[PDB]
């Protein structure tokens, strides 16, 4: 019951820029992941191990944070990019995945 | 020597005294405000946390020979132990109960295999060591090595992997963030480590690449071919070998605080704001000051309370069950010296880290002096009541006897010969001095009052002026001690140092004192003192005996062995 | 590569069962543990439990410790989640999620299923 | 304030007493059937079983050079210590004080020789190390080592082979399997291995050609270059060093008990089922239980009685010579701690493994309660017997004075003001209540019988209007039938109330107040004083982490520095593709 | 039963005895001549002397790589510590925070150089490590390790020299002539060893070319990057490394000796021979021979009379600086055990080395023995003198009341029913035999004069022989105790078990004795002995405990590393 509060509920930005995104714990988590999820699909394996990149992802992504504290960031925010972010964790039985955001474009 | 008499002159009615009154009778309150109770002493646990672990690891071992004329000489011997990965431990070994011949590892930052007698390889199965005996397991697959020799004045290589798994005793120190195998092997991570329900937070030196972690882990049991029950097992691969140990909370594991001694009857009493257990059946007295002592200040102190109560519970009920009731839950108190009392009171149906003395011996002299001190200071109080109560009694018997002979007692009172008298109800006294010198003592004859034959006197006339004698060498003035002439009149008197004996109120002789018999009024009382001692430092085992115990010192063969090139090579000199 | 055929969309009357396949394909299936997830229409996500096809190993989220039960078939390696005591509130899209033995920092849903839809009504 | 006045009306014969009869003195039989004798005392010997023996090894070192440039780079030394062999042992060294050059051993299952230099084999003499003190001592061949260059861009192998002989110290523990040496080598056998007296029973793990027994074996000392004398030398050759020792057989070694402390005389007494065995030199007390101890129940214990009758018979011999006598074989007891006491007692001319506590201070605490409990107990006796026998005489005070004044001491007895009489050998007694309030006592102003001049009062008269006279301590006699005769110089103090009225000439004359008088004391003073409270604090000569603070090195804290050498100093987690 | 009589013949005046006269009492003096004063004790020190040091090695690996046709084996990995010569280490690190690239050393006699990387030499930095904590800092150049593979079947060879500073914590014991690291190696020579103040004497086994001492030498800090304060810096090259440590003289550093505890207060007694220093903050009494103790006997004792100075010169200033003044200079006792006890003296203003015992339980003994011998003693000595005055003082009680009834009370202090008499200052006694059987007693009725009526009787008549009834069961043979006959005549007495009632001399009745109440004259004094006690041998921590603080045991990790070449192969086995 290790609620993860993914802060910003929807992130809007204007196409270029570099955006943030919070996953805050209660109590703390050895390693906070990430998925998406394109609307009308199933959700993709993100981050794993709160840094890495997944395989087949851009490099423009980062993830970062420790303790009850991860952030997301991207570099250069692109329009393929209107995902849904969950941010989720196995640290604590049960598994618990954030609320989840969801990003716009500026257009 | 001269014997001395005294001289009571008319006693005047000047100095005037009466008898002190009683005096009152001190109570000693003695007596303490007690409560027994059931107490369990815990003490500082020192023992490293010892649990059970398991390694697996290969064996790299290439040798180069050099086939000579007629021998074959070694060049080189490089042996090494590499990890076995655990993709392996869980697939061939752990399925199996094989290993593979080929050993892959990581050697200075490149990857590396290596074959067992350069061959194909083989999933070869685990044979058990010849020494397993129980309390040491292993399971090796090789008894040979491998090397040859080829053609002479050539050089070979061969390579032998022996796959090794062995039962270790792992063990470790407070505060619990790496542990020492019994293969002489440090890791450098807490035995609690892993990654679920906070475990991370446990210190660790190694990359996470390394950890792995199962849940429901069946471990094989090469021995009887069968698979464990299921736990949840770590894996940990070092640079050399690899760890695998059933992982367990900490929190059930260590504890700060292991049980010294249960006790079954103590009796807390109560200084000037300190505690007292004396606990009689161990001779030893414990001191805490009267707060209690939340044992949340300790790290680790999570398993004494609830321990605790499971054994007064048991003690209550075996014991105290019809005798007494309980009067509240159980109390903590700091004993002096680093103990740990927990005490649960009873009735009648009427963060840091505690460092413990080595040695009680402080405790069982505080036994020992407050059970002497509570039974002598009982004692003396006997005395003095009672004393008190004699002396009261005896007055009444002073004051009654008084009218008798005033003079004889009130001498012994004052130290002093004087002369009393009774005026009424108060006593008035007057001093007799010492005869001097230069004086006649003249003993007279006859008692008879001359004429007067039915008329005799009492005690003897003298003549210095012309008396007659007192009592205790009082020499009376006049010669007023008269009586009826009675017949068969056989009296003594004390002069000087001689009875002098009267028959008939007449002289017949004299008689020293010694020649008289004794009888005794005083009441022996024979009390001797204590003898000094010296207690001599008695020590069971030196300090070196405590350590020569040892099969080995290891600063006594580094001592030897560090210097090898120096008293077998001459290091000094150079080749040009 | 690697796929997850799951049983596709069923409907339901309340208070019966069902019994959702992920039938997998693409890797050694007998060492690779398979999670359940629920994801309710526009809710958030929501963990279930998993099955070890080795072992036979179980978890389960307590908030599902009723709703569902797990087994695998050996054979034609699939993953049955079957559910008993339908409610009306369990109108949700599935998930089945492949996810390694070990929990290592390289442990992650690396592989979902194309996502089963259920409803429950009359 | 105000004083109180007691009335003592008629007494009336309804209650009698008798004074109680003298008690019964009690006595405390305090005294123990002792038996005095000698005693050693034996306790577990922890140290480890220490011998001398000697290590035979060659150091064999393979160097390969490989000439650069300007420079000479090693790129391998592989150092290995092989054994030396027996057959080269008791033919070459033993009898010429030389080793040879060719080094033949064994690695991999294999046969393997070695040449020093890659020369033929000579027969090196054996020289005296250069730190050749008394306790370490060593001989070798060669103070130099072989290295060969060669061409430049090419690689060379030298080989040296160095004879080397060391005394060592070896070293076991119980049960005495294995033996440590003192360069650090496990040897994996009993010391007491042999083939006679049943010792090829004992453990061993090697096979048993490894092992060497000679009887008669003559030693060469390598400095004297001599030959010691014969006695039976062990040879056991492992796979790095060949280990000979002179056997000695396993009974006569070790021993489970160590002496502990000779004593010259103990006492035993005869507790409840106990003994005890106070050693007043050492002031020491030891309990055993009054049975018998076997000591073949305890693993290798034959060195208890011997070396015990060894002593006993001298400290019998040089000090209980002519006063005592023996009276019994020696006899063994196990004391309370795991003591072994052999106690032998005098008489005047008239399977397991016994574990010692660290500390004898419970038993001086045994010994010094016990001497107090001993005296204190005997001075208390003493008190209860004469206290009694003082109060038994007493009684004949009390019993001789009753005829005189009654009504004072029957008060003191009862603690009550009473009224007593003597009804010929019984005392019937009277209570005396006070005199209550508004009641005026006008004392009188003469002591004379109003008529009469011979004849006059002995107590003053008094007006209570009730006509009576004052008795004593407040005693108001409801009469006057106190007359004598009227005698001149009739000074006469009487106590009243608080003041002691002065009467001369049978006149009164003025009063004064009671602590006007001085007094004297029958009291007896008896200023005793209690023991104070005490706190023993835990006092400690050294501390734990003091009595690990004395070696040179410790092995767990160079093991924790070594053992992340390659963590600290090197990136062992990066790989190169 | 049968009541006993008494028949009192008439006494025949040839035993006279007279009251032993009064007893001297003795005077227990008891008092020790004290002298109080502060102290401060000391014990044997038993700890290694520690400074810190600093290694300068470099690290040398060469890697022999053989490249398979689809892997690669290391062959060979030699592993070799070569010394930082000591010019490198004043001329390039302490200059500019590098180290240099070549390894330049000496192995078997000859001069041998190694390159990293096989590149030329390059000045490389000095970076710190990543795991410096505080205690344990090291510095290195290098986070790499170099080999290269080839191509296929052949072999190569690489070279990695890593240059590593740590700093130690150095570690030596008595006789100070060894120095062990914190890296394991011994290094020979006393760390007092130096080239100025004769400390070239110390002990070495090195030849003097590998010393370098160097005065108002500047460590370089490697962090702050700045120069340290000049010290005279010692440098030694080992065959492995180089240590580099500050040199300090000898006496400045060790101390046979250390402070155990100061005492504000003792008092020094004197005992025959010895003296007594009872330390009542302590409950600790130390006990030593009467000369004083020349501290030149004991190596290395210089700290001592300069330390404890410091210490009393505090004590005496804050506490004892109005009521009291010194009485001379410092003194030096060995206490028995062990220790030093330096006694400075006040009054108010009216060669071999020490071995200390393990234990000073044996001195609180000998403190708490004699606090209670000093107080058992004193008040023993206060009941045998206030017993002595109380018997003197009953003496004349006695003696005052020996004219009343001499009977009674001489057979109370002879044990024995005798009739005496007063023949004037004496007493003359008889015996009294029983009255057996064969005799009929006939008690009478009146004590009335026959033909009398004003005379009547004193005592009842009996007839046995017509006489009369004495008392305590005498039987008086005569008729003489007659009385002016007095009515109300209400009297008792005692006859046999029954006392009689007599009223108006005539016979009433008779009464059992017990039917009678009684009063008692005997003071109650209820004393109560001590009980026997065992004192179990309670130990806090066994032998087993106290060496299981470990984290690895030397000799067991040995037991079970040496027969690894016996476990996992064979080695009996030969191949032809």
């Amino acid at each position: 019951q290790i609620v993860l509060s993914q802060s910003p509920a929807i992130l809007s930005a204007s196409p270029g820029e570099k955006v943030t995104m919070t996953c805050r714990a209660s109590s703390s988590v050895s390693y906070i992941y990430w998925y998406q999820q394109k609307p009308e699909s199933s959700p993709k394996p993100w981050i794993y191990a709160t840094s890495n990149l997944a395989s087949g992802v851009p490099g423009r992504f980062s993830g970062s944070g420790s303790g009850t504290s991860y952030s997301l960031t991207i570099s250069r925010v692109e329009a393929e990019d209107a995902a849904t972010y969950y941010c989720q964790q196995w640290s604590y039985n049960p598994y618990t995945f954030g609320g989840g955001t969801k990003l716009e474009i500026r257009r | 020597t001269k014997p001395t008499f005294y001289v009571c002159p008319p006693p005047t009615g000047s100095t005037i005294v009466r008898l002190e009154p009683t005096r009152t009778c001190p109570d000693y309150h003695l007596g303490k405000n007690f409560t027994e109770g059931i107490a369990v002493v815990y003490k500082e646990n020192i023992a490293a946390y010892k649990f059970k672990a398991t390694v697996y690891y290969k064996d790299v071992i290439v040798s180069t020979a050099w086939a000579g004329s007629s021998y074959t000489q070694i060049t080189n011997r490089y042996a090494d132990r590499v990890p076995i990965p655990v993709s392996e431990i869980t697939d061939t070994i752990d399925k199996f109960g094989k290993c593979s011949s080929k050993a892959t590892y990581v050697r200075n930052n490149h990857k590396v295999e290596a074959f067992n007698e350069d061959k194909n390889p083989q999933d070869m199965p685990l044979i058990a060591s010849k020494y397993n005996s129980v309390g040491s397991k292993a399971w090796h697959t090789t008894n040979d090595t491998y090397m040859v020799a080829g053609t002479p004045g050539t050089y070979r290589t061969g390579t032998s992997v022996n796959c090794i798994i062995e039962e270790v005793e792992a063990r470790s120190i407070f505060p619990y963030d790496s542990f020492g195998l019994s293969t002489g092997d440090i890791i450098y991570m807490s035995p609690f480590f892993g990654l679920r329900d906070g475990a991370y937070r446990e210190h660790s030196n190694y990359a996470m690449d390394r950890f792995h972690q199962f849940e429901g882990y069946r471990q094989r049991d090469l021995d009887t071919r069968a698979l464990l029950e299921p736990a949840a097992r770590n894996f940990l691969v070092t640079p050399h070998l690899t760890v695998g140990w059933n992982w367990k909370p900490k929190r059930t594991e260590v504890c700060s605080l292991v049980k010294w001694r249960e006790v079954e009857d103590v009796v807390r009493d109560e200084y000037a704001h300190n505690f007292r257990f004396t606990m009689k059946t161990l001779s030893t007295t414990f001191i805490s000051e009267t707060n209690e002592f939340n044992l949340n200040q300790i790290h680790l102190s999570q398993c004494v309370k609830e321990e605790a109560r499971a054994i007064i519970n048991r003690i209550y009920t075996t014991r105290y069950n019809s005798s007494h009731v309980r009067t509240g839950d159980i109390q903590t108190y700091l004993a002096r010296g680093g103990f740990v009392v927990v005490f649960q009171p009873l009735l009648s149906n009427s963060n840091r880290t505690i460092t413990t003395t080595s040695s009680v011996e402080f405790a069982m002299l505080q036994f020992t002096y407050d059970h002497i001190q509570e039974h002598v200071n009982e004692m003396l109080a006997r005395i003095s009541s009672s004393w008190c109560q004699l002396q009261n009694r005896e007055r009444a018997l002073w004051s009654g006897l008084f009218p008798i002979n005033p003079s004889a007692l009130a001498s012994t009172i004052l130290d002093q010969r004087v002369k009393a008298r009774i005026l009424g109800d108060v006593i008035s006294v007057s001093n007799c001095p010492e005869l001097g010198s230069d004086t006649r003592i003249i003993l007279q004859n006859s008692m008879r009052v001359s004429g007067s034959t039915t008329r005799c006197y009492s005690r003897p006339l003298i003549s210095i002026v012309e008396g007659q004698l007192g009592t205790d060498n009082e020499l009376i003035m006049s010669r007023d001690l008269l009586e009826p002439c009675v017949a068969n009149h056989k009296r003594y008197f004390l002069f000087g140092h001689h009875y002098v004996y009267y028959e008939d109120y007449r002289y017949v002789r004299e008689i020293a004192v010694h020649d008289v018999g004794m009888i005794s009024t005083y009441v022996d009382l024979n009390l001797t003192l204590l003898k000094d001692r010296e207690f001599m430092p008695l020590q069971v085992y030196t300090r070196d005996e405590l350590r020569d115990t040892g099969l080995l010192d290891y600063s006594e063969i580094q001592r030897r062995n560090q210097m090898h090139s120096l008293r077998f090579y001459d290091i000094d000199k150079v080749v040009q | 590569e690697v796929q997850l055929q799951q049983s596709g969309p069923e409907l339901v009357k309340p208070g019966a069962s069902v019994k959702i396949s992920c039938k997998a394909s693409g890797y050694t299936f007998a060492d690779y543990t398979m999670h359940w997830v629920k994801q309710s229409h526009g809710k958030s996500l929501e963990w279930i439990g998993y099955i070890n096809p080795y072992s036979l190993f179980i978890d389960s989220n307590q908030k599902f410790k009723n709703k569902a039960t797990l087994t695998v078939d050996n054979s034609s390696y699939t993953a049955y989640m079957e559910l008993r005591s339908l409610t009306s509130e369990d109108s949700a899209v599935y998930y089945c999620a492949r996810f390694p033995p070990y929990y290592g920092f390289d442990s992650h849903f690396d592989y979902w299923g194309q996502g089963t839809a259920l409803t429950v009504s009359s």
